[PDB]
Formats: C-alpha cells, sequence, structure tokens
C-alpha cells in the first residue's frame, strides 16, 4: 500500500531503483484491506481482521 | 632498445615530462562515449573500428 524499494537492477548498464507493492486494484478503498493475510508462525494464514 | 629482446613482457622506458602534472605530448586524447545500451562489447567493436 506504500511501495518499497528493494534493491536495483541494470537497465541496459544504468543502475536502478526496484520496488514491490500492490497491484493497483488491490489498494483502493479501505474494503480491500482484506485480501491482506499474512504467515504467523504456526504457517497459519492469518489475517488482518484478526 | 636493450629492453626489447625481453620475452612477452613490454618494458619501456622514459623521461618524465617538463611539468610532471600537465599537458605532455602535443598529443591528442580521445575517449569514445557509449550514448545507449550499446554494450561493453558494442563500444569495444566500435573502439577497434575506429
Amino acid at each position: 500500500w506504500g511501495g518499497s524499494y528493494v534493491n536495483d537492477f541494470i537497465d541496459r548498464g544504468r543502475v536502478k531503483k526496484v520496488y514491490v507493492m500492490s497491484e493497483a486494484k488491490y489498494r483502493m478503498l479501505p474494503d480491500d484491506i482484506g485480501d491482506w493475510y499474512v504467515r504467523a508462525a504456526d504457517g497459519q494464514m492469518v489475517p488482518f481482521s484478526a | 632498445r636493450a629492453f626489447s629482446q625481453i620475452k612477452d613482457a613490454m618494458v619501456f622506458a622514459f623521461n618524465l615530462p617538463a611539468i610532471v602534472e600537465l599537458g605532455t605530448a602535443t598529443g591528442f586524447d580521445f575517449e569514445l562515449i557509449d550514448q545507449a545500451g550499446l554494450g561493453h562489447e558494442k563500444l569495444t567493436q566500435a573502439r577497434n573500428q575506429l
């Protein structure tokens, strides 16, 4: 929902920012919040509303 | 001259120029720059052709 630049790849020798964030559709209204779960340490897929 | 006859190891000698830190030979200095995508290799191609 906020980007996170990871590291740099290269374009045609010309060092370069790389960023992980959500496709557009799975971040626009706050109802989307729930698309997101999150492994916990039992392997359980936890979600947010939890 | 006594330093050619030596192997396959090129050994030169030479007197420093007048004013160490400065514009030696009446010679030229010529840098080939790159300009796009061309890579190391392509430039190496130009480099050589020229």
